């Protein structure tokens, strides 16, 4: 499912 | 949740869908800049352990923390947009961000 890394960039990226 | 933009990405993102989450960050970079914080200056995590990392230079972010009238399922959010160092604690190969730790 969601990796760990994957997590991060749903949770705080916005590019 | 109306219309400002951390209510707005708060929902979109998954983290108010189900539950009220009270604060996140956002960081208004590029993936692969964001990246390359996992090689810049190593420092302590906030809990001791030592893989954790801050940007060189501060980066675009917005703050979004829950007001002290939100509650599930009407979750409410201040946002603050501010200019700050990023520190992120990084794990695996390739060694990417994994947590978000602070911005200072």
């Amino acid at each position: 499912k969601e990796t760990a890394a994957a997590k991060f960039e749903r949770q705080h990226l916005d590019s | 949740s109306s219309s400002n933009y951390c209510n707005q990405m708060m929902k979109s993102r998954n983290l108010t869908k189900d539950r009220c989450k009270p604060v996140n960050t956002f960081v208004h970079e590029s993936l692969a800049d964001v990246q390359a914080v996992c090689s810049q200056k190593n420092v302590a995590c906030k809990n001791g352990q030592t893989n954790c990392y801050q940007s060189y230079s501060t980066m675009s972010i917005t703050d979004c923390r829950e007001t002290g009238s939100s509650k599930y399922p009407n979750c409410a959010y201040k946002t603050t947009q501010a200019n700050k160092h990023i520190i992120v604690a990084c794990e695996g190969n390739p060694y990417v961000p994994v947590h978000f730790d602070a911005s200072v």
